[PDB]
RNA sequence: GAAGACUAACUACUGCGAAAGCAUUUGCCAAGGACGUUUUCAUUAAUCAAGAACGAAAGUUAGGGGAUCGAAGAUGAUCAGAUACCGUCGUAGUCUUAACCAUAAACUAUGCCGACUAGGGAUCGGGUGGUGUUUUUUUAAUGACCCACUCGGCACCUUACGAGAAAU
RNA sequence: GGAACUAAUUCCGUAGGUGAACCUGCGGAAGGAUCAUUAAAGA
RNA sequence: GUCGACGUACUUCAUAGGAUCA
């Protein structure tokens, strides 16, 4: 029942890991009964469940999901939400997986997804209760399964060309028919 | 109307000589009926073992090995070496922006005449007072490094049979030789070999196979 | 339906945010820019930027900008000092 | 028009 | 330096007069919020010497004389010119 | 849904139809009767076909107390699923997605009309009225110009429409030949489907595809088996024979080199006859 | 001591297949999909359906001899998306919460040294 | 195992080319700019009606190939909304050899050659300097960096003394 | 048939278009709203 | 032929901005 994981850390998220480690190892050790160790000599977090203390078998994968969601780019508190609840998944896709774009066309596509001052991105998060990080081109979405399909459908309607005002309007309609349920 | 796991009989896969944890695991066949004997159904499987789980180590957590069953005796089935590879997640995590990627392969025939093709990867690096931020090479260096790597792989394969090549691949000696012989040209971090794959196994020769687990 | 706000005091620009920093009455934005408003870096972890101060938490608004000089402690540009306009012109001349 | 009519008769032949 | 230069390159390529117009509007707002007659009298003197902001200028006389300022956007631009000149001539 | 607002193109559409005082007008898709009432003045009996019972109710409200109150029937439902009664000219505004069905349904009526004034999208109408050799000569033009004759009337520009759409429209007089000629339909259409797939490559190109030679081999076999004449030796499957057969026709009638979007109707007749003469049929 | 088998989790839009084979790969001992466990077709790919799938497989393989699995999880790959969605990780979670021992998680999607066209055309497919 | 395309991440609109354009290794063939030069000729030059070479993608002629995607076509659905208007098979094409065609938002919506006008930090190529660092052979010597300079490129910032109605 | 007996986004080039108030294939453009992280051979 | 592509001729649509006063 002694078991482990080890998940790697890309370098742009290695400063914020060793910069926010103090809030990470506690709610992995007491609340979860789980034995962290971060290797630096291969740049990777490692976890192990120790057979004595632990109760929940899903603790190990709960922690691995938590650290990995911090790895892909989501801030600390959001990853904590992944640690607590039981209904949270991440879906990742690309920009070349919708429509093959390159050159300047791709930097303008990321400009429409992100909006000025982040506004358009935030709107998609706020009216869908999901959290989006938007990497180089790969786009990552965290939420519950139905919500992330709503936010995936808005993001993909933004890559293909539709302007952003249309997606605010359709977004608030989606918000109406979401909040009632 | 069947419940097929009433008739299948477990066997167990044993690694070759040149590994520490010689035991690997179990596998299913079918019962050895007359009219389709079992032994003629085992004799081509390939098995993937991640050689940490085959050498007790843990810095071998990448580098899967493929072992091929070639012989069978009395609920032991004896294996061989089919090839070697990296796990895709290490490989995705080496390759980064603002540096250049040198890769090389070669085709080479061993002493025991196994024709096999062997790969190699290397990346440049920022010498430790470099300030400018990328360090690409100048592509007349890269042909020099590719020629060096290819000459060393060609030389160092075919002065060995297969078992010797296998146990030159476990302690990663080829990495250190590439590293030494290629640092007057360019700095070059992160040398590996990342794949090797067979193309022509020669002819059977039971003597070698039963000389491994002898 | 007339409302009756009793005892007033009337202020505009700096001393609100001087004494709105005292709690979580006030936060900020990313630094703003253009010409005459360009963030300067004295170091990798120290800078001088014009910033507009936000005041309303869930529904609120913003004051007038200020040449705030800040540093980054444990991964956040933590505001430190309220440099005025001419001091910011000097400190952006120097770099 | 004349040519058309003769050919349509010859197509009546092979229906 | 490299991150700032990459940002400035990608923004330098965007010339699209609504985007530049928006950025200029909110800039003039922030300039006014955040950041003497003699300079005004010199400016008025140069403006009366020069008469640069009236419709005898080449751009404006071109637009007017070829019925092109009935479209209301170039009329926006022409009125903006005229009021800027009128700001200068005020005393 | 658009509305022909112009009150002067409406009258011209009507009086070009040359309505006699003893006609039965079919008037497909009447709208709100901006157009209909003129037809009620000039025809003995109108048969309007409609799908929106809101429009039908308002339209039958329009004629109340009017002397023409009893000379108008309304048939509801989808136009392409009714049984039209006999009708004697046809006047049509109907939204354009039925523009290509409509035409062939009129051509394939029993006792077709005599003249019809139809409104179409500009590029569609310019397919219909395009002579051989133009840029727009398509398969549609070769069909419709076999069984009918199609003549422009005017351009209806797009600002006579509420709301203004993006495409320009045309008014077109279509008039069915009488008797309809005695070539088949399905043979004519099979041949035109084949040779007009790629409009500007030569005709022998269209008889190279392997789908097509499969189709013709199947048809030739089924024709022989219709006459019960058993089959010879073929080096591949039967298309072998068919192959040289086809080539021989495209030697004799010369047409195996001209390009099918420049060949007028008599050339398709000669090709059809030559394939019929050597035992090939297209449906 | 232990007996190991591999659990291959194909995680497509429109399903999740939980397969459990031996080390060798050839002999299969337990396939269930997500489609066998919800008869609504709304949601063959829903995480809940994946959970039920994985629980069934874990039970069936525990009734054979097999106490631990290495997991190989893959999305469609090819010239479509390349990363496991939610269906695969719901199956993975509900497989670890089952008394099986899991070791050596990896991810084998097929990734091309660039390849053939993608379905959809010049204008991108889904919206 | 076969087949035919394509060359992901690295990958930076940085590098090269008159433009269109060019991204797996290895060799062969011929070409090219910049740099270096106390070589050589000595006005041989700049721009160009006529004339000529090349000219993405689509497209035609005649062979080859035909994996993938797929104008036309055929079919499934047409379930209020389609917000979430598409599924399935697919001829031509996509690939290639030999001839055609000669067009693009062929974009910097910006003719070519020459001169002058300001401050900075970076990057690619070449060269000069340095009792700087590593690569040590055992100290050199190259190579890799660092610093200063200089010629020639693609770009960026700040200010105009300048220009514009303004964006710039 | 009957008599009954119960019941209740904007475009450029090119090639096509037979459910065309417009649609599609291929190449190209912006004259189309950049948020966040970023030394990790940090030998 | 209330036909098309042009070539001439003509028509028409897009005009308000700031300041003060009520
Ligand atoms: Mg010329
Ligand atoms: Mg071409
Ligand atoms: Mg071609
Ligand atoms: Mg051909
Ligand atoms: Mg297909
Ligand atoms: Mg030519
Ligand atoms: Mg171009
Ligand atoms: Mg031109």
């Amino acid at each position: 029942k002694f078991e482990s994981r080890k998940i790697m850390v890309p370098p742009h998220r290695m400063t914020p890991l060793r910069n926010s480690w103090t809030k990470i190892y506690p709610p992995l050790v007491e609340h979860l009964k789980l034995q962290v160790r971060m290797n630096l000599k291969t740049k990777s977090v490692e976890l192990r469940t120790n057979p004595k203390f632990t109760t929940d078998p899903g603790a190990l994968q709960k922690g691995a999901d938590f650290i990995k969601a911090f790895t892909l780019g989501f801030d600390l508190d959001d990853s904590i939400a992944l640690l607590r609840l039981d209904d949270l998944y991440i879906e990742t896709f690309e920009v070349k997986d919708v429509k093959t774009l390159t050159g300047d066309h791709l930097s303008r596509a990321i400009g429409r997804i992100a909006g000025k001052d982040g506004k358009t991105k935030f709107a998609i998060e706020n009216a869908t209760r999901t959290r989006i990080v938007l990497a180089d081109s790969k786009i990552h979405i965290l939420g519950g399964f139905t919500h992330i399909r709503m936010a995936r459908e808005s993001v993909v309607s933004l890559i293909l060309g539709s302007p952003p005002g249309k997606v605010y309007g359709n977004l608030r309609t989606v918000a109406s028919r979401l909040k009632e349920r | 109307v069947v419940d097929p796991f009433t008739r299948k009989e477990w066997f167990d896969i044993k690694a070759p000589s040149t590994f520490e944890n010689r035991n690997v695991g179990k596998t299913l066949v079918n019962k050895s009926t007359g009219l389709k004997s079992a032994s003629d159904a085992l004799k081509g499987r390939v098995v993937e073992v991640c050689l940490a789980d085959l050498q007790g180590s843990e810095d071998h957590s990448f580098r899967k090995i493929k072992l091929r069953v070639d012989e069978v005796q009395g609920k032991n089935l004896l294996t061989n070496f089919h090839g070697m590879d990296f796990t895709t997640d290490k490989l995705r995590s080496m390759v980064r922006k603002w540096q250049t990627l040198i890769e090389a392969n070669v085709t080479v025939k061993t002493s025991d005449d196994y024709v096999l093709r062997i790969f190699a990867i290397a990346f440049t690096r920022k010498q430790a007072n470099q300030v400018k931020r990328h360090s690409y090479a100048q592509s007349s260096h890269i042909r020099a490094i590719r020629k060096v790597i290819s000459e060393i792989l060609t030389k160092e394969v075919q002065g060995s049979t297969l078992a010797q090549l296998t146990s030159k691949l476990i302690p990663e000696v080829i990495n250190k030789e590439i590293e030494n012989a290629t640092k007057d040209i360019f700095p070059l971090q992160n040398i590996h070999v990342r794949k090797v794959k067979l193309l022509k196994q020669p002819k059977f020769d039971v003597g070698a196979l039963m000389a491994l687990h002898g | 339906n007339k409302t009756r706000m009793n005892t007033l005091c009337d202020i505009a620009s700096t001393p609100l945010a001087n004494i709105a920093r005292k709690g979580l009455l006030l936060t900020y934005s990313k630094p703003l820019t253009g010409q005459g408003l360009k963030t300067v870096n004295l170091s990798p972890t120290e800078r001088y930027c014009y910033v507009v101060p936000r005041f309303g938490s869930k529904i609120g608004w913003d004051l007038n900008p200020i040449a705030v000089h800040q540093k980054k402690q444990k991964g956040q540009w933590t505001v430190i000092k309220f440099i005025t306009r001419k001091g910011f012109q000097t400190i952006t001349g120097e770099e | 028009r004349e040519e058309r009519k003769t050919i349509i008769g010859k197509l009546q032949d092979y229906k | 330096m490299f991150r700032e230069e990459r940002k400035a390159r990608r923004l330098k390529k965007i010339k699209s007069k609504t985007y530049r117009k928006i950025k200029k509007k909110e800039l003039m707002k922030n300039r006014e919020l955040a950041a003497d007659n003699e300079d005004h009298d010199i400016a008025r003197a140069k403006e009366r010497m020069t008469l640069k902001h009236k419709t005898n200028s080449k751009w404006a006389k071109d637009m007017i004389k070829h019925g092109m300022t009935n479209d209301a956007e170039t009329r926006e631009e022409m009125e903006e010119m005229l009021r800027q000149g009128e700001r200068l001539k005020a005393k | 849904q658009h509305i022909l607002k112009n009150p002067l193109v409406a009258q011209g559409i009507v009086d070009k139809a040359q309505i006699r005082p003893s006609d039965v007008v079919l008037e497909v898709g009447p709208g709100t009767g901006n157009l209909t009432v003129r037809i009620l003045e000039q025809a003995k009996n109108v048969v309007a076909v409609e799908m929106d019972p809101r429009m039908a109710a308002e339209l039958t409200k329009r004629v109340r107390g009017t002397p023409v109150e009893k000379k108008l029937e309304i048939m509801l439902g989808d136009f392409m699923k009714t049984e039209l009664p006999y009708f004697d000219i046809c006047i049509s505004n109907t939204p354009y997605q039925i523009s290509s069905p409509l035409v062939f349904k009129l051509i394939n009526q029993p006792r077709p009309p005599r003249v019809s004034i139809l409104m179409f999208q500009r590029e569609f109408a310019l397919r219909l009225l395009a002579r051989p050799g133009d840029s727009l000569y398509c398969r549609l033009s070769a069909n419709v110009q076999m069984w009918a004759n199609v003549t422009h009337i005017m351009k209806v520009g797009k600002n006579n429409f509420r709301p203004p759409p993006q495409v320009e429209s045309s008014v077109v007089r279509l008039e069915i030949k009488n008797p309809r000629p005695q070539v088949d339909y399905n043979e004519w259409d099979g041949l035109l489907r084949i040779v007009f797939v790629r409009k500007n490559r030569t005709i022998s190109a269209g008889f190279k595809s392997t789908t097509v030679m499969d189709i013709l081999e199947k048809n030739y076999k089924t024709f022989l088996a219709m006459n019960n004449e058993m089959v010879d030796d073929t080096k591949g499957s039967m298309h072998d024979v068919v192959k040289e057969k086809i080539d021989t026709v495209l030697k004799e009638t010369d047409l195996g080199d001209k390009r099918a979007g420049k060949c007028d109707q008599n050339d398709f007749l000669r090709l059809l006859y030559a394939f019929h003469q050597v035992g090939i049929h297209f449906s | 001591s232990q007996v190991f088998g591999v659990a291959r989790i194909y995680a497509s839009f429109n399903d999740t297949f939980v397969h459990v084979t031996d080390l060798s790969g050839k002999e299969t001992i337990a396939r269930v999909t997500g489609g066998m466990k919800v008869k609504a077709d709304r949601d063959e790919s829903s995480p809940y359906a994946a959970m039920l799938a994985a629980q069934d497989v874990a039970a069936k393989c525990k009734e054979v001899g097999i106490t631990a699995v290495h997991v190989k999880i893959r999305a469609t790959g090819g010239t479509r998306t390349k990363t496991p969605g939610p269906g695969g990780q719901a199956a993975l979670r509900a497989l670890a919460r089952s008394g099986l021992r899991i070791g050596r998680i990896e991810d084998v999607t097929p990734v091309p040294s660039d390849s053939t066209r993608k379905k959809g055309g010049r204008r991108g497919r889904r919206l």
